[PDB]
């Protein structure tokens, strides 16, 4: 089995500027009648990968010219002379010379888009959902960049810990930002039991932290 | 036009062995080479072989051993993948491309099929609404406790498209998955205007609808 | 339509760079009965390195005989001419490049 | 030992690693009369470069037929089953290396 | 043992074409290929063509175009090679030689056959003695006027073989050869031995035995 | 087709003195599945090419160990530790990697012995030849070495030019010398004008020049 090698692993790129990335095969990817197999594919998450470029230099039917490829014998390059929004995800390279093909680790792009605040929203508990004896308090950040925001669950006034988890979505293709959803999840009981229900979020796009609440008992 | 069309999501016990199909449009069949690639959870694509459709001469990767079986069918156009004796690490996204030899690799591909390799009962999901408690406002659906994975999660049966987001799904403690789907709305259209989420959680044949009200 | 008959009854598949194997084909209404069919054992041929090459392909070689079957069914004295297609063995051949 | 019988009547020679050309086998006294046999091109296989590899031979791969022979001679209406030997094709084997 | 025997020698005029035979023994025939190289006079060696007597397949060297033909005959072990549209330049001496897949080259030789492409007439030799007009002596016979060459010349039927010397034939102004096949002999035996000259013309079916006398 | 050339083209030797012959092809003689088929054989005049080293360097049965070889892709050599007098003959290099099979101009091997002196002999023309209406002499030079020799015809002391032919053996395989055969073709007529025929021989080997002679109308 032919090992491929991508340097780098991460990439975080300012829209409008360039990036490379490397691909390095174990044995020379020439074939005995000429040709170089080695392909560049994008995958965004929970797609089927999208040819970029085949056999080294060739930009498949409907790829923009800002993706170009370069290369021979082990050592090959894919060049993005601008980065746009709809590049996020992964890219690989592949080997189809040699059997088994084999294709790289990945390497994954993120777009370094400007600062983006979250706008921040709660929803208490469906009656459904008291009726089976839990409650999932849901507090949702919007549309936010960088990924990285900091939520926490006051539940009259007492900071919680331990008793909620959060699922961030993947770079959007189009404005480049994330949206994370934080749940808290309580029994009936400990939820009957209390009344302020907060939801506090700190990002570098705030100046100062942002509190979405409820008083159960409105609702 | 060329299209690629793979079989539902499957949860399989280990040892089990599974059969993802692949069916082809737009093209002669006959004429292209038909490849199997998997993709394992946050990991890299894995090659797993070949069948010519017009011959049903193969090729696999070693890797598997004798447990890929690779098969096509002329007058349905469809190939076939069986992976038998299942482990945890078979658990991934099961694609098809068909390559040729003027670009030398796979163009088109199948929309994937994900294998669970669990032991793990199959659960159908609670869908409860999320509704609030000031000109734009959100709405959502908790689709809590299923297994395996994937829920579908439309809006007024995928007219409302714009705005959404359905959150990649957590393992909760109890082994079933959570997930919400949101949305936002101007708060002028709470009243005049109705919104339904619809889920859908094929491997355990369920269909819901609630309708989200505050 | 009728006549009077009279009964008067190599590693090649390995060392091959397109090897096969042979196929059992059995119908105890024709004759002959069996009929050991050849299936190629890869998708590309094997190189010069011993490996299976992709950009070549083995396919079988296939050739129109003639067989008897019963007629009417199950009649062990009368029978119908019938030409099928069999794979004698493989070859190794450069692939047909498709575009429109 | 007689029967009654009822009448029910790719460019890969040319893209093979071991091509090869049809010749006419004739016999007025058989059916089928014609029957087109493979002789193979050259005694070795074409190699990557286009080139005949001498250390690779092109060999014939042969299949056992049915054919029909008037019995007695020049006899239309009355015949024997004969098996006789044709090549449908070539394949590209490596060489058996021979020493005592 | 392993052995190679060649057709005689031919005389050939420009336009015609040539059959020279190579009769094997010693060995599976069908089991080993058989390739024809010729030496023009004076020349290097220069490989003509291949056959496979197992299956009749050759390859042929591009130089000769499609005028070299190789034939086997399984059934009396011998292989043919037919040289068509004959030019003085193709006046040769012709060699069949088995290689192998061990040794990968020409083990086993063919005595040669030599071609004279030529417009002249055949002509059988004749044969003169040459005896003296001290205690050492020579005798010898001149082969004189033949066309093709070549001649065998022997002495007392191939009894006699120490100390005679055959000259390589010289091509007279006639166009026709001239040579001599010496010996030397202890004077004592002029009288005591009988000393006779053996000559062979194969082309012109010539026999000939001189008696040397002084 | 794939051009063999061999240096020297020829070679003068001394029994027991080493020889080498270097053969270049015109293109890598290494086969795609790891052979190189560059093998050597020794042509003595009017005989079959023999087998002497196939495969580069191994010694076909039967081949003294005097005889090696080696080299690697294009540039080949042929070594001889000791010249023997059975060495005699001309020296092939041989392709069989690549369609069509080649060999090179060849190397001829001379035996550089000693001098040897030639025995002389001359032959009056025969009765039967006679009748025929023409005489032949001849002019016996035996068993010499170098082949360097000069024979001179003389009828009733006259020198004669253009009426006599040479004719000389190929250098020995035992004892490494040749021999040389001289024709005087003359008419009856010319003949029976003139009385003393003699061959006069100057060769290294003797100290002053030797001549062989008769009077017709002896014999």
């Amino acid at each position: 089995d032919i090992v491929m090698t991508q340097t780098p692993l991460s990439l975080s790129v300012t829209p409008g500027q360039p990036a490379s990335i490397s691909c390095r095969s174990s044995r020379s990817l020439v074939h005995s009648r000429g040709n170089t197999y080695l392909h560049w594919y994008l995958q965004k998450p929970g797609q089927s990968p999208q040819l970029l470029i085949y056999k080294v230099s060739n930009r498949f039917i409907g790829v923009p010219d800002r993706f170009s490829g370069s290369g021979s014998g082990t050592d090959f390059t894919l060049k993005i002379s601008r980065v746009e929004a709809e590049d996020v995800g992964v890219y690989y390279c592949s080997q189809s010379t040699h059997l088994p093909f084999t294709f790289g680790q990945g390497t994954k792009l993120e777009i370094k888009r400007t600062v983006a605040a979250p706008s921040v929203f709660i929803f208490p508990p469906s009656d459904e959902q008291l009726k089976s004896g839990t409650a999932s308090v849901v507090c949702l950040l919007n549309n936010f960049y960088p990924r990285e925001a900091k939520v926490q669950w006051k539940v009259d006034n007492a900071l919680q810990s331990g008793n909620s988890q959060e699922s961030v979505t993947e770079q959007d293709s189009k404005d480049s930002t994330y949206s994370l959803s934080s749940t808290l999840t309580l029994s009936k009981a400990d939820y009957e039991k209390h009344k302020v229900y907060a939801c506090e979020v700190t990002h570098q796009g705030l100046s100062s932290p942002v509190t979405k609440s409820f008083n159960r008992g409105e609702c | 036009q060329v299209q690629l069309v793979q079989s539902g999501a499957e949860v399989k016990k280990p040892g089990s062995s599974v059969k993802v199909s692949c069916k082809a449009s737009g093209y002669s069949f006959t004429d292209y080479h038909i490849h199997w690639v998997r993709q394992a959870p946050g990991q890299g694509l894995e090659w797993m072989g070949v069948i010519n459709p017009m011959y049903g001469t193969t090729d696999y990767n070693q890797r598997f051993k004798g447990r890929v079986t690779i098969t096509a069918d002329e007058s349905t156009s469809t190939a076939y993948m069986e992976l038998s004796s299942l482990r945890s690490e078979d658990t991934a996204v099961y694609y098809c491309a068909r390559y040729d030899y003027f670009t030398g690799t796979g163009v088109y591909w199948g929309q994937g099929t994900l294998v669970t390799v669990s032991s793990a009962s199959t659960k159908g999901p609670s869908v409860f609404p999320l509704a609030p408690c000031e000109s734009t406002a959100a709405l959502g659906c908790l689709v809590k406790d299923y297994f395996p994975e994937p829920v579908t999660v439309s809006w007024n049966s995928g007219a409302l498209t714009s705005g959404v987001h359905t959150f990649p799904a957590v393992l909760q403690s109890s082994g079933l998955y959570s997930l919400s789907s949101v949305v936002t709305v101007p708060s002028s259209s709470l009243g005049t205007k109705t919104y339904t989420c619809n889920v859908d959680h094929k491997p355990s044949n369920t269909k819901v609808d609630k309708r989200v009200e505050s | 339509r009728t006549v009077m008959v009279n009964l008067n009854i190599s590693d090649y598949y390995n060392r091959s760079t397109s090897p096969w194997n042979l196929h059992r084909n059995e119908d105890p209404e024709r004759y002959p009965s069996v009929i050991w069919e050849a299936k190629c054992r890869h998708l590309g041929c094997i190189n010069a390195d011993g490996n299976v090459d992709y950009h070549m392909n083995s396919v079988p070689i296939q050739q129109e005989i003639l067989v008897l079957r019963r007629e009417p069914p199950h009649c062990p004295n009368s029978f119908r001419l019938e030409k099928i297609l069999v794979s004698v063995g493989c070859t190794c051949v450069t692939p047909i490049v498709h575009h429109v």
